[PDB]
């Protein structure tokens, strides 16, 4: 809850950041 | 071609060039 | 990997001042150290 | 106000009578239905199992979806205009 | 002994959404005589009313997220 | 004494299951085709990032818009991690404290660091507002320097009290449903307050805005 | 055991929602215009009929798929069961 | 003790309720300098204050229950 | 003990209707605004205010009715 | 102890007029702008703030009320 | 604990001067727009003001007032 | 005596947000009637309301680290 | 003991600085819509721009003067 | 017993700093509506805001230093 300690999700969220930099690249024009 | 053709087919009249040319 | 090259460009333009998660490593490494502490106290 | 206590009352004349001619098409369902009664034990077994919990804001978090659907036959032609 | 300073911690933590209650009581009163001025409701004069809204409610129930911690 | 109210006292838990797989979960709800003509459900997700890269645009306007292909990355991961949470039993990352600190800290301190590498005096000029009157310079700039240094903290902690905040409503509103065993009547009006407070927590994509958008007038500002 | 799983997605994409273009696969892409929504349409009643163009029953099974998935990890947790069953 | 502290949680707790109180204070008193400048009267503009008087005293009879939650 | 707790808390529950008056004095100084613009006093301006002061101050007694029962 | 409840009750009931002393602030507040457009001052626009005034300011003295109550 | 209620009922009653200190920055910011208007200022424009100021003071007055007599 | 005056202690400090609850009602509740008179919000008109959001939410949980920072 | 009603009430003293902090911003907000009509700054507005700034302050720290009382 | 009035006597005295929270919503929303009716900004509209925000922020950070000195 009050939850502790942080060594957990911080370095997940930055691989996460390769996946929606690929996805979103690819996108078109009007 | 078709309607659906293709996305590098349509790139030869239809521009692209390199980073940062598209202002808006 | 091809997870690079695709967004290599991207990278050392604006990571010169977006990969400063040194900050973040001293505020969270520092941050580590207090919770540490005062379970070793009780 | 007055007349809109019975708008929703006239909704009540409404949605009985709905029901009843909803009614009416499993009443049509009385001799060729073969689908539901297979599968709905496993529903009424795991349900004698562990499923209740505070969880009733599982259905209306699924009964708000189902409102989006009447506008997603709005959807399609905001979709196949392009 | 603790179970009543569960209470008023508790207690006195709900009236700091006392702000918000008035809070959107100016953006709903304020935006009718933005409105009578100017009868364009469908632009963005209305979509100014609800994320001032929300603005003003995210300011509002986390200040009864407090409460509950104290709590439980 | 008619309609006496129930509750019920359950701890409400926020545990910390394995989370690498449900960070990477809301990355494969959008697809990208190597088509033209599209599958009208990609088609209606195209049109929606063209409406608002047209407003993270419009303000810079500098050679500072190549930063911005980056901000409409940041606005659907927590657009949807918040908005898949709201399931019968989800569990959303923006909930814990942890990532919302390194959320902000590395991009807002890209940002004072952007005019330092190229401006180098007037970035934090900028603490000079006008043309200086005598009695005010020291309590001006202890005011604007302590107004700077709250923004990471300003940034990230506004996003992570609200978005629980609306779970426990969810809980607490939905769980005195279950144990509303005495007088049936009233169970209907707690139901009716939830569905419309589910409508009110789609303001979880409302809060994507105040992100995004004060990360540009955090980043316009400055440069 | 990657291309186990790459070989699952797409195969609950290009036949339930919903089959791309890109010529080499024009005809797999009206393939996708007819949909097999139709197949998909009869697990729910009828009512979701709106998956025409915004299609419903193709993006309404994994998030189906996802809460069921996060059944299993509270159940541990919220027990609450007697030396019986329910009603 | 018991009695003791569960009443300085209810009564500090209805001081939230009369905190929106001074919101339709403004909502139903902005009408006023609309109505005068516009007289478009069963228009939007008497329903935009339902919005507002009805949202504002939706913040009023929030704590409300949070007292009678304490109560008990 | 119950004695301390009675009086505390009746008269932590008069504080809200220092919210009431805040805003009762907006709904007659938009009125003061509101004919000296367009003298429309007689007709349904004034009649507003009658309602403006009816509506607030009920959300303002009702905090006096709950101090009456921590009193009682 | 038991003459402690007296004392904490009116200090904290005392506060429900801190509100109504600024409710009569702003009707004051308008005259000053109402006048200011439309010299018609003697006439309805000056006798309707004096009602303004004593309406509020009861309001706010029948809170010090229950203060003496409390305190006797 | 003779002396500890003494100090809650002068800590708790000085707070309601906090609100008729709002009011006075109304009345004297409502004098800076009225005369922007008109420049009849020597008149009775600026002479409401000091109607107004006395007036609201003298509530907040009557606030601090109980806090020397419930104090002694 | 130590966890049960914090209990009570962060509970007075929970309402600093009160006035940012509030204060970010009024300046989003004066775009809505400055983008009515005059159609130029795309420029410095709504870039001043989240300035004016940044400089007035940086106090709301400005005083709520304080109630984290007594209680743990 | 005795420094434990003196710790509470220099806190609950000092919450009256609030209600000045409201009332000065309206001073310094006003003459921003005051002089933005009529561009005559160096004449008497700018002259009672000070003269309300300071007259709301010596509602501020008059509590404050008290509040330093208490603890001495 | 000597620290737990230390905690409970910052608890109230940081709520002075909610009145430099809605007393900052106006004088930076008065840059909203007379910013429109004028474009001279660069001239002393925006200086008399950055006093009005400074010095309204003076009396913020002033009832924040008194929950240090009075822990210290």
């Amino acid at each position: 809850d009050t939850s502790t300690w942080f060594i957990t999700i911080t370095s997940m969220i930055m691989t996460l950041f390769i996946l929606f930099q690929l996805k979103i690249s690819n996108y078109s024009y009007p | 071609p078709f309607d659906q053709m293709t996305i590098e087919d349509l790139n030869e009249v239809f521009p692209e060039t390199k980073l940062d040319k598209k202002k808006y | 990997q091809f997870q690079f090259t695709g967004i290599k460009k991207y990278f050392n333009s604006y990571t010169l001042t977006g990969r400063m998660n040194c900050v973040l490593a001293t505020y969270g490494g520092i941050a580590l150290l207090v919770l540490y502490f005062k379970l070793r106290s009780k | 106000p007055p007349l809109p206590e019975h708008g929703g009352k006239v909704r009540l004349g409404l949605i009985p009578e709905e029901f009843f001619q909803f009614l009416y098409p499993k009443t049509g369902v009385t001799g060729p239905y073969v689908l539901g009664t297979g599968l709905i034990l496993y529903l009424l077994s795991k349900e004698i199992y562990v499923i209740t919990a505070e969880t009733f804001s599982a259905i209306s978090t699924i009964g708000v979806l189902v409102y989006i659907v009447k506008k997603y036959g709005a959807s399609i032609g905001a979709f196949a205009d392009k | 002994i603790d179970t009543a300073a569960k209470f008023i911690g508790a207690g006195a933590a709900t009236v700091g959404v006392a702000g918000s209650g008035a809070g959107i009581g100016t953006v709903f009163g304020s935006m009718i005589i933005g409105y009578a001025r100017n009868p364009s409701l469908k632009q963005q004069l209305f979509s100014y009313a609800i994320l001032g809204f929300a603005l003003s409610e995210a300011m509002g129930l986390f200040c009864l997220m407090v409460a509950f911690l104290i709590l439980f | 004494n008619e309609n006496l109210f129930a509750s019920f006292i359950a701890p409400t838990m926020m545990g910390l299951p394995i989370v690498t797989l449900i960070i990477m979960f809301p990355s494969l709800l959008f697809p990208t085709p190597k088509r033209l003509i599209n599958n009208r459900t990609i088609s209606i997700q195209q049109w929606l990032i063209q409406l608002t890269s047209k407003q993270m645009m419009a303000i810079h306007n500098q050679k500072g818009q190549t930063w911005s292909l980056m901000l409409m990355s940041l606005i659907m991961f927590i657009g949807s991690t918040n908005i898949l949470g709201l399931l019968p039993h989800s569990f959303t990352p923006t909930t814990q404290l942890s990532m919302n600190l390194g959320m902000a800290i590395p991009l807002w301190s890209a940002t004072v660091f952007t005019g330092f590498r190229y401006k180098t005096k007037t970035s934090l000029a900028h603490f000079l507002p006008q043309g200086t009157p005598a009695l005010l310079i020291p309590m001006l700039v202890i005011i604007e320097t302590i107004s700077l240094f709250i923004q990471p903290v300003a940034l990230a902690v506004r996003l992570t009290a609200n978005i629980t905040a609306g779970h426990l409503l969810i809980h607490l509103i939905g769980g005195a449903t279950l144990a509303l065993l005495n007088i049936n009547t009233m169970t209907a009006f707690i139901t009716f307050t939830i569905l419309i407070l589910l409508t009110i927590l789609e303001f979880a994509v409302a809060l994507i805005q105040a992100y995004v958008f004060t990360l540009l007038v955090s980043l316009y500002l400055h440069d | 055991a990657s291309v186990v799983p790459l070989k699952d997605r797409r195969l609950l994409e290009v036949k339930l929602g919903e089959l791309p273009s890109w010529i080499l696969m024009r005809d797999f892409t009206p393939s996708g215009i007819a949909g097999a929504f139709q197949r998909g349409y009869y697990r729910y009643y009828n009512k979701y009929v709106n998956v025409k163009k915004g299609s419903v029953a193709g993006l309404s099974m994994v998030l189906a798929a996802y809460v069921v998935f996060n059944y299993c990890r509270s159940y541990k947790e919220l027990k609450h069961e007697r030396l019986r069953k329910y009603h």
